[PDB]
């Protein structure tokens, strides 16, 4: 054997074991989710409070690309930042040449091709993150989830990290119970609940909730962080549902 | 990364030998024998073709003996494809010298440069060496008739008579026995063929399994002529010495 | 054709005493016959008790002062906060100026 | 095989740690810093009696105010010295002044870790850089192939280093004269050296503010050796 | 045995990495099929959306390379999209340099040559995909050309790719034995799509809803994919016969 | 085991062993403490010597007038990273006439360390850094790890036996955070914090290293007789 | 720089080269030797642009001396002249060409014959019985057409050369401060001290 | 470009590639250098398994770097040509810029620096060659003899030998060479060099090369008969 | 990133073998049989069209390829490696010859350029050898008709007649019996079809056999008229119908 020692090497199955090993690093990371709604998308993430010494609200994990795209990820945090830095360069060159802001599907492939490129050579390591991202463009709302292999699809709801199965189950119920659609303000509240429910799989350390959103009506198509009264309202909604 | 798959072609053994050079020499020892003999009035090059097939086109073929310029030729032992890379380089080097100085290149200078190229492949670059040994036969106005050999190590030496390729041990003993300094070309021709005829792995030495060449001053007055022997001319010289 | 230089006018003056030194300069900045500013300083405290002015073409003057101020900053980092002596500053400025020998800073510099 | 810039499980660079073993095989070099000057002394260690010992150049001038002694794979030091000399002279050209001993050492130590897959391996030599400047006075530095440098009051490197360092620990005080320091280097060198110490197989040097960096003659060192032997026999 | 990790020859003259790339082809567990009409070329592929949270409109292995050329992929989606983007760039560049639309077979050759390079050069791995290119070429007419990780390519009367490829292949072979011709003798592309689906149903032995299939159609001067309702309309026509 | 030859290789459980081994170099390094209030930020560093004849390895480096760090692990790697920070701080000043935000400083270090963990040939940085600073949003303290992970904190400590100081600061959180407009008292809390990581040795005059930055205080380092006040 | 002459006789080559180095309205030097020995039996005189002349001469000298050491053999005058020509032929299409004209006087030991080559800055080589560069030729060529014979001795060649220098001293506008004369023959290169 | 670090440290602190290059030197034919009062002599072994050689054209073991400096070697022959070429180029370059030929020390220091560079450059192996560099500085009558080796260290020697069985001939020279009184004449110096090679060589026929270097670029290689006279004289005195 | 494989993947083993070349030759052995026969007034090259599937159109896959108007090539071994070699061979004929001399290269020199390309894959960094043996048939004015074999090592040999691939050992023995120096082109085509039937197992017709000749000039295949010196390509690919005509009188 030895097929798992080098990246870009096919095993006799037809698998790239190094990519599957990168997925294990993603599974080890904290929970993050994405919820598509009527006219936009909502992102949320679990931030483990390792210590009392961590400054609240000042270790931001959700990142913005351009002005209309939000990105969140689980796994190796530096790898996620490197991917967003590339995403920002890709979005900047698109807008530079074509004037219009980068569409979400266009943006999704730019990340996809870049991540996929890191499975082609043994001189690079695959990305140790699954990235949930999306936003609002001319064709409406789009949510995506990208994996270490470069594989991505569009999603109604997306989840990754240590509590992905719990979050997926909760997401599937929302899709069934709301066939006509979920509103942006509802999706923020539901996102909070799902992170709190998904925290049961990481319950040694208590956590800090962080939410962001893009919505055509509520945020005017731009990416914003949920803060203050709207954040606390979503936390209270989540607290009421666990009890 | 790629380190895993690197053979490390340019390293020393614990004994102080170059693995790849030694193994390239082992490759060359299975190649058809080539003999060079230097006489007072010319040089002979003789070489044995590698196990010939009856349907091989013999007259329009070149495997062992190559022309570098009008005054210098080489006999090859090893990979032909590798030898041709080096030959074209040597041909170009000779023309660069002629273009620069308006004089034909001295034999040793050409040999040294070709040998320096081979040396480079043993010290840097991480590539395999050229699996080739040359016998250089040539003339210039400084040293007259000269025989050299070079091998994959890039080391070269001068000779009165020499063999490369297969059965060099046996061939060198036979040359060392019958060679003498006042020898003529026609005698050297006979010695070359007699040596191949005894050291050959074939049943009997025939015209179709030989390449032959001479470098004489047998042209008209103070000038050198290269003669790459035709099939019929090898057939006649083989009968004339009484081998067939 | 594009001319990369200009004349911003003004004048400067340096005098040295026994235990002090002055570097003066007018505050007027001009182009041709127009006044750009009545108060645009061109004599700067660069740190380590060194004052500097690079009068002539203001863009080149500002660029040079900016580079020397930065040179002082990196001298501290690289040499354990050592004070840059006036003679050492002078020699450093020579190299800044001469570095553009074939596209000069159009300035008369005084420190 | 394995990468050149690889960490061990203990958190150390393999190649750097292996180069330190090469330095332990090298000949002894000792430096002592005083308020009157810094003394540098080395074991020459000729491999054969036919070798002309005066050609063994293990103590070296970098500038008039900075000297250097080496130990280990001494061939590796040539490009380090060349860099140091250029750094010293270049700084004088740019700033019309002598360069600080610490800044010189830092410039040399920047080369140390410029290796990988830049040069192919770390340096296999340690340097004792002794000098003087107006700011921090007389200084002695130990520059390693790890890129790290420590200032020392006294320091020994090479094969007899751990035995000599323990001896320097007891003997060094802040009021040592230059003459006392010269004898102390000779004393400690004679203890750790295999062959018997004399003017031909050992070399002394110093750096003072007044006279700058000076390598001592074999005649001058011989008198200090004779002075040392008499003083030890005197009690 | 490092001769199984990179693309160099094994003692028996084989490239194991190339062979293992072929096995990656079936990792998606999807079967594709391509046939030619008189005026058109139809390609169909199974569409499996296991996760309920997926947006089914974004799940696709058929690609519009140029206006005239369509491509279906059998293999993982990252390598599929890598190949698609490159093919799109190649087709566009061809048009710019040579002043006419890149033919299906020429693009297939170009992509095949690229695949060949990955089997010879060590630092590049093969893509674990089989690319089926389709068009109605202005010189050659309805065309199907297929590329694999070995760098092999060839034209086809019809073809199939996937885990149950052999069952589909023989099903089509038996039809062309019977019909005695190189294509589907049919006027409209609608009925050629119906043929393609019908024969896939018979070969695989499964029934299809509108969301179980994915259909691409190449006509003169355009290649297009069918929507769920276009396929549903097509499924109704088969059922009522 | 088989997956620690280089940084480009993941283990079967999704670990990067070369990064973890680089992390191990920090644990071997001498202890250093960071803590802040709303007005000031303080670094306290225990310096280490080779022997009694040697000097004490300098742990604290200045990056700008408003920012600087303390190191633990490979000192040459701290020199490379601090030099990079100096340049980035300086770029912000020359181009934008803007003091570099301490948060952006951390983001830049994270991205620089990351590139070394994803490429063949290179290696991770073998050092951990505590960055303090005062910018437009008040006092800050960051913890850099060579994995790439940067974290903003009220207080922390890294190096050998850093868990003692880190527990103390976790208890003292409510006290020291409100030491506003009082440098000497914030330092005292830091000196008391680092004292919880001491074993056999105590804080001497040429052993202790303290640095401070704040509202009306440039980043300045105290060594030698200047720290005798706090022993 | 200005005046360089060359005369090939029966058994030797004689090169005469002016001693003046002028810049502006000042003769800076009146004892300048405008020549370099390339090998024991090959001498090159030179004239042209200031700086270029010596830089080129010494560069050629270094290359020929390197060849001599490598092969333990002296290159023929013909071979040296061809090398020099090629260097100038490269130079002329460079960013900044060598503006240097040369005469190469050598004794070929294999042929036992003196040889004189005239090469201009463009790389224009000619073998001649007598040669000159610059305005000198406008007087000397016609003079030598008349007085030169191919079978002359070295002493006859020196008298023939004296006749050229006298004519140049009479009719040239500039004071070139006389000439340094050097003879190249079978025994090597020597300088005539009293001319 | 090929980047691989071939010369690297091992756990015990050795660079094996440099040490294995020394084994190649140990395999090479013996070379000896002895310096007298007013001369230096370079002696060289030539292995006698090669008959039918052409000694006119075969590369000589001693090479002139300039008219006043010579270089002999032991180890890989192909490798030595690269060092000799570089040294010859540097010799001419020094004359061009300094207007003075190289000192023997300077030329040695250059060659040694080249050897060192190949012990910490990526993609290259060390030179499997040790050299003896001998000559006289410009306008100087003091003899100079230096040695270099693959690692890059160099040093001056009153007398020294390198190559195969060099430890035997070094043993001979260590007792037979007096520092207080070196070989006063050329004859004495050549004889001591020939004697030292006769401990190792085999026969004193076409196996020994001798090259004598004297001050002011006075270098000459001895012929067979001239060397054979020393061999004949030494053997007759030996039988005692 | 970047090609870090700057070192040879083909190296000498202790026995002196070049492993990758030997293994490439093994791949050629597995390949389908192809052959070449030289006549007095022409050359013939032939091979079996091994169809991957009956649905596949074997006309689109061309094993016999035109390199110049007077030179053709056929192979045994790995088809993709051959295809790229043909591309490079066609291009090198222009860049290194036709764009310089204004005429197409002679057979031996084009062969030499192909051999060079294959030799470089045997020594250059980060590449394996080509897994093919070529048979190149061609004509030029001064050498006349010629036939060459080119192996993975880069070695090439001129042949009167030969075969390579699957059943080459038997096919070469068959050709030794039938070949003489007085063969006309039609006789050589006849022998080629006889020799190839031995190695072919399934169907044997014009649709499963690919065969081309280097013979007389073809003015009808030139595409234009008016230039007397330009007389048309000597390379001609025999049609499916033309093969079947000769299979009746077999
Ligand atoms: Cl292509
Ligand atoms: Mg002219």
């Amino acid at each position: 054997t030895g097929y798992d020692l080098s990246n870009s090497v096919f095993s006799p199955d037809g698998r790239n074991f190094q990519v599957e090993y990168a997925v294990k690093a993603v599974e080890n990371g904290t929970t993050s989710i994405g919820i598509k709604c009527n006219d936009g998308v909502v992102f949320a993430v679990e931030k483990l409070i390792t210590s009392k010494l961590l400054v609240p609200q000042k270790n931001v994990k959700i990142q913005v690309v351009d002005r209309h795209i939000g990105c969140v990820y689980s796994g190796l945090i530096p790898d996620g930042r490197h991917l967003v830095n590339r995403g920002r360069e890709e979005a900047a060159s698109f807008k530079k040449l074509y004037k219009t802001p980068i569409p979400i599907p266009a943006f999704a492939d730019r990340l996809g091709q870049y991540v996929q490129a890191h499975t082609l050579y043994n001189s690079v390591r695959p990305f140790g993150v699954s990235t949930i991202f999306g936003g609002v463009d001319k064709n409406g709302a789009h949510l995506y989830m990208l994996e270490p292999s470069g594989s991505y699809w569009g999603y109604k709801g997306a989840a990754t990290g240590k509590g992905r199965q719990s979050a997926k189950a909760e997401l599937e119920k929302l899709v069934d119970h709301h066939p006509e659609g979920l509103s942006a303000r509802e999706a923020v509240k539901q996102a909070a609940k799902i992170i709190y429910l998904a925290h049961e799989d990481n319950k040694e350390k208590d956590f800090e909730l962080e939410i962001s959103w893009c919505s055509l009506s509520e945020t005017n198509g731009l990416h914003k962080f949920v803060k203050g009264d709207l954040l606390q309202e979503a936390i209270d909604f989540a607290q009421k549902e666990i009890n | 990364g790629s380190r895993r798959y690197d053979s490390r072609t340019t390293i020393f053994s614990p004994e102080g030998r170059l693995y790849q050079v030694e193994y390239a020499l082992e490759s060359i020892s299975h190649a058809g024998t080539a003999i060079g003999i230097m006489a007072s009035d010319g040089i002979v090059l003789a070489a044995e073709r590698k196990v010939t097939s009856t349907l091989l086109e013999q007259d329009t073929s070149t495997e062992k003996l190559y022309k570098l310029n009008d005054k210098i030729a080489v006999a090859v032992a090893g990979l032909t494809a590798d030898a041709e890379i080096l030959i074209n380089t040597a041909r170009i080097h000779a023309q660069n010298y002629l273009k620069t100085y308006n004089e034909d290149i001295p034999v040793e200078i050409l040999v040294r440069r070709l040998s320096d190229i081979k040396q480079g492949y043993t010290q840097h670059g991480g590539l395999r060496p050229f699996g080739v040994s040359f016998i250089y036969a040539g003339y210039d106005d400084r040293y007259g008739y000269q025989l050299y050999t070079s091998n994959p190590s890039g080391n070269y030496t001068g000779w009165k008579a020499i063999s490369v390729g297969a059965n060099t041990s046996a061939a060198q003993t036979l040359l060392q026995m019958d060679y003498k300094d006042d020898m003529k070309v026609d005698d050297a021709i006979e010695l070359a063929l007699k040596t191949l005829s005894k050291t050959t792995d074939s049943s009997a030495l025939t015209y179709d399994r030989l390449e032959f060449a001479t470098i004489r001053k047998g042209a008209n007055d103070g000038e050198v002529y290269q003669k790459i022997f035709k099939p019929q001319e090898i057939k006649d010289i083989l009968v004339k010495t009484g081998i067939t | 054709q594009f001319n990369p230089y200009g004349d911003n006018g003004g004048t400067i003056l340096g005098i040295a005493g026994e235990d002090f030194a002055v570097l003066a300069g007018d505050t007027r900045n001009i182009t041709d016959y127009s006044i750009n500013s009545r108060y645009e300083p061109k004599v700067f405290d660069c740190g380590d008790n060194i004052v500097m002015s690079a009068n002539g073409f203001a863009a080149d003057g500002d660029a040079l002062v900016k580079r020397f101020k930065n040179s002082v900053k990196w001298y501290h980092f690289d040499h354990n906060d050592k004070k840059l002596s006036i003679n050492s500053a002078a020699r450093n400025i020579q190299h800044l100026l001469y570095g553009k020998r074939f596209f000069p800073y159009y300035v008369h510099t005084i420190i | 095989d394995r990468g050149v810039s690889t960490f061990s499980p203990e958190g150390r660079l393999f190649q750097v740690e292996y180069s330190l073993e090469a330095i332990k095989l090298g000949s002894t070099a000792i430096g002592i810093a005083t308020k009157e000057g810094v003394v540098l002394g080395v074991e020459k260690r000729a491999t054969s009696p036919l070798l002309e010992s005066d050609s063994i150049e293990k103590i070296v001038e970098i500038d008039r105010h900075i000297g250097c002694a080496m130990s280990g794979l001494t061939a590796d030091a040539r490009s380090m010295i060349e860099h140091a000399r250029t750094a010293a002279v270049t700084h004088n050209l740019y700033y019309d002044e002598d360069i600080n001993v610490e800044s010189l050492t830092q410039s040399v130590c920047d080369l140390a870790l410029r290796f990988g897959e830049l040069m192919s391996r770390p340096f296999g030599v340690a340097l004792l850089i002794a000098g003087h400047d107006a700011d921090d006075g007389y200084q002695l530095f130990h520059a390693e192939p790890s890129g790290t440098f420590y200032r020392y009051n006294a320091k020994a490197i090479g094969s007899g280093s751990e035995g000599a360092q323990a001896e320097l620990l007891n003997e060094w005080h802040s009021s040592l004269t230059l003459k006392e320091a010269e004898l102390l280097v000779l004393k400690i060198l004679k203890q750790v050296m295999e062959e018997k110490l004399d003017e031909n197989n050992a070399q002394l040097s110093c750096i003072t503010k007044q006279d700058g960096f000076k390598i001592y003659d074999n005649e001058k060192t011989a008198e200090l050796i004779k002075e040392l032997k008499e003083k030890e026999a005197a009690e | 045995g490092y001769d199984r990790h990179i693309t160099i020859f094994s003692p028996e003259g084989r490239l194991y990495q190339v062979e293992y790339a072929f096995k990656a082809t079936n990792q998606t567990n999807i079967n594709s099929l391509a046939v030619r009409g008189k005026d058109c070329t139809v390609v169909i592929s199974q569409k499996k959306v296991p996760d309920k949270l997926l947006d089914p409109t974004t799940v696709s292995y058929i690609f519009c390379i140029s206006r005239t050329i369509g491509m279906v992929v059998n293999g993982p989606i990252p390598d599929a999209r890598n190949a698609a983007l490159r093919a799109k760039a190649e087709a566009a560049e061809f048009r710019y340099k040579y002043g006419y639309d890149m033919p299906c077979d020429v693009l297939a050759k170009r992509m095949a040559n690229l695949s060949q390079i990955y089997t010879q050069r060590a630092y590049m791995r093969p893509l674990g995909v089989i690319l089926t290119f389709v068009s109605v070429d202005e010189e050659l007419g309805p065309s199907i050309y297929k590329t694999d990780p070995a760098g092999y390519y060839v034209g086809y009367k019809a073809t199939a790719t996937g885990p149950k490829q052999q069952e589909i292949t023989t099903n089509l072979e038996n039809h062309f034995k019977k019909s005695k011709i190189d294509h589907i003798n049919e006027e409209s592309w609608e009925k050629v799509v119906e043929f393609a689906i019908t024969h896939m149903i018979d070969a695989l032995g499964t029934e299809f809803s509108k969301n179980d299939l994915e259909v691409g159609v190449a006509t003169k001067d355009k290649f297009f994919t069918l929507s769920a309702e276009n396929i549903e309309e097509r499924l109704v026509a088969i059922a009522e016969q | 085991n088989n997956y620690d030859g280089d940084t480009v290789t993941f283990s079967p459980t999704g670990r990067l062993f070369q990064v973890e081994y680089a992390l191990e170099a920090i644990k071997q390094g001498s202890v250093t403490v960071g803590l802040r209030s709303n007005t000031h930020a303080v670094l306290v560093a225990l310096k280490r010597n080779a022997d009694e004849l040697s000097s004490y390895q300098k742990k604290i480096i200045k990056c700008d007038e408003h920012m600087g760090l303390s190191l633990a692990g490979l000192a040459p790697d701290a020199r490379v990273l601090s030099n990079y920070l100096r340049q980035q701080c300086n770029y912000s000043s020359l181009v934008f006439n803007r003091k570099l935000a301490v948060e952006r400083a951390g983001h830049l270090l994270c991205d620089k360390a990351q590139k070394n963990t994803q490429s063949y040939g290179g290696r991770p940085y073998g050092v951990g850094l505590l960055i303090i600073g005062y910018d437009k949003s008040g006092a800050h303290l960051l913890e850099f790890q060579p994995s790439g992970n940067v974290t903003e904190l009220y207080g922390t400590a890294i190096g050998a036996r850093s868990q003692g100081a880190k527990t103390y600061l976790e208890r003292t959180l409510d006290t020291f955070i409100k030491i506003d407009g009082n440098p000497d008292e914030l330092i005292k809390a830091g000196v008391e914090a680092i004292s919880q990581s001491l074993r056999d040795e105590s804080l001497t005059v040429d052993n202790l290293s303290i640095a401070i930055v704040g509202k009306d205080t440039p980043f300045t380092i105290y060594d030698g007789e200047a720290v005798a006040k706090y022993i | 720089m200005d005046i360089i002459l060359g005369i090939r006789v029966q058994d030797s080559v004689i090169l005469a080269s002016s001693k003046a180095v002028t810049r502006g309205i000042s003769v800076l030097k009146d004892s300048d030797d405008k020549t370099r020995q390339l090998s024991p039996h090959t001498l090159m005189s030179f004239a042209g642009e200031a700086g270029d002349t010596v830089q080129f001469a010494e560069y050629i000298q270094a290359n020929i001396q390197l060849y001599s050491i490598r092969e333990d053999y002296e290159l023929s005058p013909q071979a040296v002249s061809s090398f020099v020509r090629q260097e100038l032929a490269k130079s002329i299409r460079s960013r900044r060409p060598y503006q240097v004209n040369v005469l190469i006087g050598g004794y070929d030991k294999k042929k036992n014959k003196p040889e004189l080559y005239q090469i201009d800055y463009l790389g224009t080589k000619v073998e001649l019985p007598y040669g000159a560069h610059g305005y000198s030729g406008f007087y000397t060529f016609s003079l030598l057409d008349h007085h030169y014979r191919p079978d002359m001795t070295t002493e006859e060649g020196l008298d023939l050369l004296k006749l050229c220098v006298q004519e140049l001293e009479k009719r040239m506008p500039m004071d070139f401060k006389g000439v340094i004369v050097k003879i190249v023959d079978k025994d090597g290169i020597r300088q005539v001290d009293d001319f | 470009g090929y980047d691989r670090a071939l010369s690297i440290f091992s756990p015990d602190g050795h660079i094996f590639q440099v040490e294995y290059a020394l084994e190649a030197v140990k395999r090479g034919t013996c070379a000896v250098g002895v310096k007298g009062k007013n001369c230096v002599v370079l002696g060289c072994e030539r292995r006698s398994t090669l008959k039918l050689q052409d000694t006119r054209i075969t590369p000589s073991k001693v090479s002139k770097i300039d008219s006043h400096v010579v270089l002999s070697f032991s180890g890989l022959n192909a490798d030595s040509r690269i060092l000799i070429e570089k040294a010859r180029v540097e010799a001419q370059s020094h004359r061009l810029t300094l207007e003075d030929p190289v000192t023997v020390e300077y030329l040695t220091r250059y060659v040694a620096g080249v050897q060192q560079r190949y012990t910490q450059s990526g993609g290259v192996r060390p030179f499997g060659v040790s050299t003896l560099i001998a000559g006289f500085d410009p306008r100087d009558d003091e003899p100079k003899l230096y040695q270099t080796e693959p690692s890059g260290i160099y040093s001056s020697w009153s007398a020294q030998t390198i190559g195969r069985n060099s430890k035997t001939v070094r043993e001979f020279l260590e007792k037979n060479y007096d520092r207080k009184e070196p070989p006063a004449t050329v004859e004495e110096c050549v004889k001591l060099t020939v004697r030292s090679l006769l401990e190792v060589v085999q026969t004193g026929a076409k196996n020994i090369e001798i090259t004598v270097v004297k001050p002011d670029s006075d270098i000459v290689a001895l012929s067979s008969e001239e060397i054979n006279q020393y061999v004949t004289q030494i053997e007759q005195e030996k039988q005692e | 990133m970047t090609d870090r494989y700057s070192f040879s993947l083909t190296t000498f083993s202790p026995s002196g073998k070049l492993g990758q070349i030997d293994y490439a030759l093994t791949a050629v052995k597995q390949g389908v049989t192809s052959l070449g026969i030289k006549a007095t007034n022409g050359v013939v090259i032939a091979t079996e069209k091994k169809s991957s599937s009956p649905l596949a159109m074997s006309e689109t896959l061309s094993k016999v390829s035109l390199l110049t108007p007077d030179i053709g090539a056929v192979y045994s071994g790995m088809g993709p490696d051959y295809r790229v070699l043909v591309d490079k061979s066609r291009k090198v004929a222009h860049t290194s010859y036709k764009r310089i001399y204004g005429e197409y290269p002679p057979t031996k020199l084009l062969v030499s350029e192909v051999a060079k390309i294959m030799q470089e894959a045997t020594q250059s960094g980060g590449v394996r050898p080509f897994g093919v043996s070529l048979l190149i048939a061609g004509h030029d004015e001064f050498n006349g008709f010629s036939l060459y074999q080119v192996d993975p090592s880069g070695s090439y040999f001129p042949w009167k007649a030969t075969a390579i691939g699957k059943g080459s050992v038997a096919a070469k023995t068959f050709l030794e019996k039938r070949w003489n120096d007085e063969l006309e082109l039609e006789d050589a085509i006849h022998i080629a079809l006889l020799t190839l039937k031995e190695s072919v197992e399934g169907e044997f017709n014009g649709d499963t056999i690919e065969l081309a000749i280097i013979g007389d000039e073809n003015p009808d295949l030139l595409g234009y008229t008016g230039i007397p010196t330009d007389k048309g390509p000597r390379f001609r690919k025999l049609t499916s119908q033309e093969i079947n005509d000769r299979l009746e009188a077999l």
